[PDB]
């Protein structure tokens, strides 16, 4: 029984890490936005050069 | 006193599926400050900027 409640504690800890990697500031959506904006600016600047 | 019928067996409960919600916010963009003219011609102010 103590083994079972230990595994449920591990599951809740995994849920906490996943909510942290979603709710932290520099998440994947930040880098998607940066790569899009930087790619557009980079292409236009390439044309001017 | 041993019963002839065999006892019924319970069905275990259903575990909950912990779910997170990830939402985004919309901050308003900044407008421009006022055009203040200077003394300098174009290339010096350009290099400065």
């Amino acid at each position: 029984v103590l083994q079972k409640t230990g595994l449920k504690t591990q599951q809740e800890q995994t849920q906490a890490q996943l909510a942290f990697l979603q709710r932290k500031f520099s998440n994947q959506a930040l880098y998607n936005w940066l790569r899009g904006r930087l790619a557009a600016i980079y292409f236009q600047f390439y044309d001017l050069v | 006193g041993q019963p002839l019928h065999l006892p019924i067996y319970a069905t275990p409960a259903d575990p909950k599926a912990l779910l997170s919600a990830a939402v985004a916010t919309s901050q308003g963009g900044g407008k421009l400050p006022e055009s203040f003219i200077s003394l300098w011609r174009f290339p010096h102010m350009l290099e400065n900027a």
